[PDB]
RNA sequence: AAUCAAAGUUAUUAUUAAAUAAUAUUGAUUUUGGAUGAAUUUAAUUUUUAAUUAUAUUUUUGAAUUUUAAUUUUAUUAUUUUGAUUUAAUAUUUUUAAAAUAUUAUAUAUUUUAGAUUUAAAUUUGUUGUUUUAUAUU
RNA sequence: AGUUUAAUGUUUAAAUAUUUAACUAGUGAUGGCACAGUUGUUCUAUAUGUACCUAUAAAAAAUAGUAAAAUUAUUUUAAU
RNA sequence: UAGAUGUUUAAUGUUAAUUAAUUUAUUAUUUUAAUAUUUAAUAUUUGUUUAUACAAAAGUAACUUUUUUUGAAUAUAAAGAAUUAUUAUUAUAAAUAUUAUUUUAAAAAUAUAAAAAUAUUGUUAAUAAAAUUAUCAAGUUUCAAAAGCGUUUAUUAAAU
RNA sequence: UUUAUUAGUAGCAUAGUAAUUUAUUAACUGAUUAUUAAAGCGUUCCAUAGAAAAUUUUAAAAUUAUAACAAUCUAAAUAAAUAAUAAAUUAAAAUAAAAAUUUUAAAAAAAAAAAAUUAAAAUAGGGCAAGUCCUACUCUCCUUU
RNA sequence: AUUGAAAUAAUAAAAGGUUCGAGCAGGUUAACAAGCAUUAAUACUAAAUGUGUUUCAUCGUCUACUUAUUGCUAAAUUAUAAUUGAUUGUUCAUCAAAAAAGCAAUUCGUUAGUUGGGUUAAAAUCGUUGUAAAGCAGAUUUGUUUAUAUAUUUAAUUUUUGUAUAUAGUUAAAAAUUAAUAU
C-alpha cells in the first residue's frame, strides 16, 4: 500500500510472484498439451468445464441499462466463456466408449 | 459408596498401561515408549543414512514395463520397509498396473500378496473367490510415490546409530 | 471466614483530631471543664 | 437507563472541556506557500519541494 | 436423507449413530480382515458356489476343484437385479455363444464415467507440473542471466558489494 | 481517509548519491503501477543498472497481458459483492496497458536494438 | 463553571371503497384426451348454501315452545347502456421537515424575588400514594 | 478432527455456535416406501411425530365479576 | 361576585332552505399501529497480501451470440440456517499455482496466558479424564462398592 | 411375627457423625469386626473392569502461600442498532416515623472505570382463589365391540 | 349436582410470602433453631469486600486447619477467632431443587415423605454513588475533610531481685517489611 488512501486500488497487486509473464500456449506448445487445454489449468475450474462454481454477480453482466448496453458475461470475459468441446473431450463419457449391441 | 458404579470409561489415554499399547513397533530403533503415540509415526521419515532414492533399473512389479525415473507420481512405489529383493528399493507399480493379476479387479484394502513376481489379491491369492468389488473395479484407492506407504517403515535410528553421543 | 488483613476499629469517617482527637475519652474526659467560670 | 433524558440532561453533555475540546475547536492553519493550500503545522505535501524544505 | 439407493454407487463412507461415538471414518481394516479370513462370510454368490449341488448330484463326489468364476452363460436369467444374487458380477449372459458382452446396466456406465474422469484428474495434475517445471524452470534459467547482468556490470562499476570497507577487510578473513 | 491513522512519508536520506533512483521524482505516483517513475527533466539523461531494470519489466511483465486485465476486469466485481462504494462496472474498465502503450515500449528499448 | 424560555407548512399528482338493487351462473386466468379410450365419475327419505307472522297450552318443575294465508301470488338470492344508481366512507403516495429572552457559590418556569409542590390513574377491602400501569406524538 | 465434560458465548457469529474432555470398531443401519392425531413410534424419558407436543391448519364470539385491564363529553346545587 | 344545599353536553357553528373571511374549540393522560425520541459523544461494523477438485438436491435476484455432440428431444455456474453469517453440503476423484479481503501508537477489567525460584493440595463442595509443545504431553499402587458393552430429553443399579 | 440362608448404618423411613477398631497432628470421612436392620431378605449373596469414593504416593497446568502484562482485544474519523424510559435540577448524607423491606413526609443539612441503591436484571421460588387440564383404583356413571 | 384420590414437570388469568417493623413447637428445667397479618426484597455457606456499634486495668479485638459442606459445634496446632447489626444481584452452587432414576417407608392404586447420584444460575451501566481524571502549575498546608494508623502466632537479652515456694514492672534488639502533598 503504497497509496496514502488505502482503497480499491493502491493495493499492491502481487506484492509476491514475480516471475509474471507466463506464455502458457507458447509453453504449451513445448509440452504438446492441446493450447486451449493448458490455459485453462490456470483459472478456476468452474470457469472452463461444467462443473458447480461461484460466480460474483457483477461478472454476470447487467442488463441493457440506460447508461450502458447489454455487458454480456463473455464479451467482457472473453477468457471465462466455458469450452464445452474440452469439457465433453476429457470428463463426460461419450456414447462411444460404451456402445455395445 | 462413591454411587455412580457404571461410567463413560473416563480414564484411557491417561495411563501407563495404555501408554504401552499406544506404540508402534515400527523398523526403527526407537527401544519402545519412544515412538510417536497419537498419530502411530513421526512425519518426516529423516534417511540420511541411505539416500531413499528410486532406482533406474526400476521396473513395474506387475506389468514389468520401464517406470519414469523419478519426475512424476505415476508410479507406486511401495518400499516395503527395507525390501531389496523386489528391487533395489521396494516394489513398484505404475498406479494403473496395481491391480490383483488374478481376479483383476483392484487390491482391495491395498494389501496385496507377491505371488511369483506378479501382485495377486489377497483374497484370491488366498484360494477365496468373491470376485468383484463395489467402489472402484479396476483402480486401487492407493496413494503414489510411497506417499501412502510413509506411515510405517524406517524411521530416523534405523539401527545402534551411537555415533551421536559417542566420542 | 476469618483474618482481615487489616485489623483494628480505626473508624471511617472521624479524622479531623480538631473536632474528634484520638484520645481515649478516658483521659480526654479529665479537661472537661466541670468548673467554667469564664465564658 | 431507567429514564428518558430531557434536553437539560443532553445539555450538560456539552459543557465538559470533553465535548468542547473533541468537537467544538477551530484548528490553527495557515496558506503553505508552495501549495497555497491551507495546511496546519507539522504537515506536508507528497511533493520534492515540500518535502525538501518543510514551508 | 438421499436414500443410498439414489446413489450411482453406495456411498463410500456410511455414517451411522452413536450419541456416545464421535469419529467420522467408518473402521474399514476391519471389515477386511474378517472377509478375507472368514471365508463364509460373504454369501457364496450363488454360481461359483452353486455347479456345486449340479457336480455332486451328477458326478457322486464333491467337486474338489476351483469353480470357474464368471457364472456360465444361460445362469440367473430371470432374475433382474442380482448383484446378491451373484457377487456385485454382472447379470451373466443370454444362453448365447457371443462374446462376453457388459450388460450395460446403470451400475456399468457409471464406472466408465469414474475411469475417465480418473485419467481427467490425473491429467490434469500431471501437467501442472509439467508447466509448473517451466515456469520455476525457466524463471531460474533467467534469474541466472539476471546475476550474470549483474555480475558483468558490478566489475567495471567496481561495486564490491561487500561493505564500505575496501577487500583489506576481507584479506584477514576475520569478521574484520 | 480511511480512518484517522497519519500518514508519514519515509524516504532514505541522500539519493543523489544512488545508483538506481538518481533523479527519480515522487511528488505523484506512478500511472498505471507497472510503468517506470516520473524523472526530474534537468536529469533526463539518466540510465540505470540493467539488472535492476531487466528484472523489472520481467515483474511488470505480467500486468501488460490480457490475463491481468481480467483480473483487474474481475476483481471490479468482487469490490462490488463485497459492495466497496465508488467502484467502476467492469464493464467499463478498459485495459491499463494497451497495444498503443505497447509502441513506445519496444521502441523505447532502442538499447538492445 | 452555570441557565435560556424557543417556531402550526409539505406542493403535486386523479373516476376506488362499504351496504343496497331480487334478470346470468355447470367448477376464472391457455389449446382434454393426443396410446385411441378404460386412466377427465360424487350420486343414497335426517333443521340442508332450502333461514319458519303470536304471550296459550303442554313440559325431565327451571332454556322446550304457536299451528295455510290466500292453493305458481308478487319475501324475491340481485347490472348494463345517469363516470349504473344511491347513502356512508377518503384518501396514498412522491418530497416535504427552520428560527431568535431569566445565573455569576445550586432546591423546581414568570421578568419583582420570595412564597410555593402527591405526576397521574387505578389500588385505597382505611395491611388508609400499600410497590400496578404510562417514553413521547398522532 | 465434527457428538456424555469444561470454558467462552448469554438478543451470542448460533432461538445452540467456538475451544476442549470423554467416547468411538456398528454382517446389522443418519437412509429405498411404510405407519398420522384417543393417535403413529417408543432399547419407556409421559419422550419425540417440521424449529416449545399444549401437533400444526382451520371454526367458534366457551367461560374471566365473583379482589385481572379498561369503560370517552369541566364550571355541579339537597344529606347518611 | 354570583342563581340555590356539588356527577344525566352545551349545537339553525353557512338558515343539512349556506355560499369571500364559519377564524370551530375540542381534543380518551392506557389499549394497538404508525411515527419520533431517550439509551446513543455507542453496542456491533472496520478488508495490508496468496498452500486447488470435479455429483445431487438446493437457486433461477440471470445477463447473453458464439462456435457441445455427430444422438431427437432435452437442460448445463448460484443452498441452507431471516444475511454475502458459525459454514470445506465429502457423491466423487486428485496431490508442488509463490489461485489471494480484514482497520489501528497505551494501562483497567475480561477472553486469555508466553515466561518463571520455592511450595505440593493449607485452596476447594471437591486437585489429578481436562488445548497445543519437537523440552514429542502417559501418573503408579492398594482397598470397598459396582453390570455389561448396547441404549436413552434433564443420562443412570433408566430401559435393552 | 414370613425372616431360616445370606449380607447388614447399606442409595435401607427416624434414631446418628450408629458402638467399637484402625487411618488423620485433628476421622460428621472410608474400611474392619459383630449384628435385634423403626418394617433389606432368597432373586439373595458372592465373585468384579475402564466409574465414583477412600487411603499411599508422584505431578506441567499460575492449586493456598502469591502478588507476579510477552501475546491479541484504543482513542479519534465513519456507519447507528438494543433491553429500559411518568418525571425531575435534585440527588446526597444524618435522625424520627407509620402502615412495610425502606421510600416517602418532615426536620436538619449541605469524561472513564467499578455494581452499593434505583427493576443491575432476566425469571425461578412460594402458598392462596376461582377455571381448566391430566393420571389412578372395591365403592359415581352411557355411546362399549 | 351424580363417587373417592393424585402434583400432572400441572396450567392459564390474578393477586398475594418461606427467608419479617410482630407470632409458634421438640437445646443443661428457663433465656434460643424458628410451619400466618409486609412483598421481583427473586435460597443457607463459602470467596472477596466493607462497615456503625458495644463490651474490663494502657488499650482491646488478624488465628490457621481435619471430617461434613453443614454450618455450628466438637479438636489438633505451646496458649487459640469478643459480642450485636446491615450485607451480598460482583464469584461458586456444595446444600436446599422442577418424572432421571432408585432404596426402605405410607398408598387399593396414581403416588407421598427420608437417602444417593444427576440437574443452564445470565444482559452493552442511564441516573445516583464512589475510585480515578480534565491535558493546568517556578510555590505542599491559613480553614473543609481523610484508605490511612507503630502489636494480638515471641524470642534472646538485662533487673529474675522485689515479694515467696515461685518470682514480677519502663524499655531495647529481632521478628510480622514498608513509607504518600489537589490549585
Ligand atoms: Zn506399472
Ligand atoms: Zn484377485
Ligand atoms: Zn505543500
Amino acid at each position: 500500500y503504497n497509496s496514502f488512501e488505502r482503497g480499491w486500488k493502491d493495493k499492491t497487486v502481487h506484492p509476491l510472484d514475480r516471475r509474471g509473464r507466463f506464455n502458457l500456449d507458447e509453453a504449451a506448445a513445448e509440452l504438446q498439451l492441446d493450447e486451449a487445454y493448458v490455459a485453462s489449468l490456470y483459472k478456476p475450474l468452474h470457469y472452463t468445464y461444467s462443473m458447480k462454481g461461484q460466480r460474483y454477480p457483477a461478472e454476470q453482466g447487467r442488463t441493457s441499462r440506460p447508461g450502458s448496453l447489454a455487458a454480456s458475461r463473455d464479451r467482457m470475459f472473453p477468457l471465462y466463456r466455458r469450452n464445452y468441446k474440452l469439457n465433453r473431450e476429457l470428463r463426460v463419457l461419450d456414447h462411444r466408449r460404451i456402445s455395445t449391441d | 459408596h462413591g454411587k455412580p458404579a457404571s461410567g463413560h470409561k473416563v480414564r484411557t489415554q491417561h495411563s501407563r498401561r495404555w501408554w504401552m499399547q499406544s506404540k508402534a513397533h515400527h523398523l526403527t530403533a526407537v527401544p519402545h515408549e519412544e515412538a510417536r503415540s497419537r498419530p502411530h509415526f513421526p512425519a518426516y521419515t529423516e534417511d540420511v543414512d541411505q539416500p531413499m532414492v528410486v532406482p533406474d533399473g526400476v521396473c513395474c512389479f506387475n506389468c514389468d514395463k520401464p517406470i519414469d525415473g523419478d519426475d512424476i507420481n505415476s508410479y507406486v512405489w511401495v518400499p516395503s520397509g527395507n525390501a531389496r529383493v523386489p528391487t533395489t528399493q521396494g516394489y513398484f507399480f505404475h498406479v494403473k498396473c496395481f491391480k490383483c493379476w488374478n481376479c483383476k479387479y483392484r487390491i482391495i484394502h491395498n494389501q496385496f500378496y507377491s505371488k511369483d513376481s506378479r501382485a495377486w489379491c489377497l483374497s484370491c491369492a488366498l484360494g477365496r473367490d468373491i470376485r468383484v468389488p463395489t467402489r472402484r473395479w479396476h483402480t486401487s484407492y492407493v496413494n503414489t510415490h510411497r506417499t501412502g506407504s510413509r506411515l510405517t517403515g524406517q524411521f530416523f535410528p534405523r539401527h545402534r546409530h551411537q555415533m551421536e553421543f559417542l566420542f | 471466614k476469618g483474618w482481615t488483613h487489616n485489623p483494628g476499629h480505626t473508624r471511617r469517617g472521624g479524622k479531623n483530631l480538631a473536632w474528634r482527637p484520638k484520645i481515649s475519652d478516658a483521659k480526654l474526659s479529665q479537661f472537661v471543664p466541670l468548673a467554667l467560670v469564664h465564658p | 437507563p431507567k429514564r428518558k433524558k430531557n434536553p437539560m440532561q443532553l445539555r450538560r453533555k456539552t459543557y465538559g472541556l470533553h465535548f468542547k475540546e473533541r468537537y467544538l475547536k477551530l484548528e490553527e492553519w495557515y496558506f503553505c506557500p508552495l501549495c497555497a493550500e491551507p495546511k496546519k503545522q507539522g504537515e506536508w505535501c507528497r511533493r520534492e519541494d515540500c518535502r525538501q524544505i518543510k514551508p | 436423507r438421499k436414500a443410498l439407493q439414489s446413489y450411482p454407487v453406495p456411498p463410500r463412507a456410511r455414517n451411522y449413530e452413536r450419541r456416545w461415538s464421535s469419529s467420522r471414518t467408518n473402521p474399514y481394516n476391519r471389515m477386511f480382515w474378517r472377509t478375507v479370513l472368514n471365508e463364509d462370510f460373504a454369501r457364496p454368490s450363488f454360481w461359483v458356489s452353486d455347479f456345486r449341488h449340479k457336480y455332486l448330484a451328477k458326478h457322486g463326489m464333491d467337486y474338489q476343484g476351483r469353480v470357474p468364476a464368471s457364472p456360465a452363460p444361460g445362469m440367473y436369467q430371470g432374475f433382474s437385479d442380482v448383484h446378491k444374487i451373484l457377487a456385485n458380477h454382472p447379470k451373466p449372459q443370454r444362453e448365447s455363444r457371443h462374446l462376453p458382452v457388459m450388460p450395460m446396466t446403470p451400475r456399468v456406465v457409471f464406472e466408465h464415467a469414474q475411469e475417465k474422469r480418473i485419467d481427467y484428474a490425473k491429467k490434469m495434475h500431471r501437467d501442472r507440473r509439467l508447466v509448473e517445471q517451466l515456469r520455476t524452470h525457466e524463471f531460474w534459467g533467467w534469474y541466472m542471466k539476471l546475476q550474470r547482468v549483474r555480475g558483468r556490470w558490478c566489475k567495471e562499476h567496481g561495486v564490491s558489494s561487500r561493505g564500505v570497507y575496501g577487500p583489506a577487510v576481507d584479506a584477514a578473513e576475520l569478521w574484520g | 481517509r480511511s480512518d484517522n491513522v497519519a500518514m508519514y512519508f519515509v524516504e532514505y536520506k541522500n539519493r543523489d548519491m544512488s545508483d538506481n533512483h538518481k533523479g527519480e521524482d515522487y511528488t505523484a505516483g506512478p500511472e498505471r503501477f507497472f510503468l517506470p517513475p516520473r524523472i526530474i527533466e534537468t536529469e533526463k539523461g539518466i540510465q540505470r543498472p540493467p539488472h535492476m531494470q531487466m528484472a523489472f519489466d520481467r515483474w511488470a511483465s505480467k500486468f501488460k497481458t490480457e490475463e491481468f486485465h481480467h483480473w483487474w476486469r474481475l476483481r471490479h466485481a468482487k469490490l462490488r459483492y463485497w459492495g466497496v462504494r465508488n467502484v467502476p462496472h467492469p464493464s467499463d474498465v478498459d485495459p491499463l496497458w494497451t497495444e498503443k502503450e505497447e509502441e513506445e515500449w519496444h521502441n523505447e528499448m532502442l538499447a538492445n536494438t
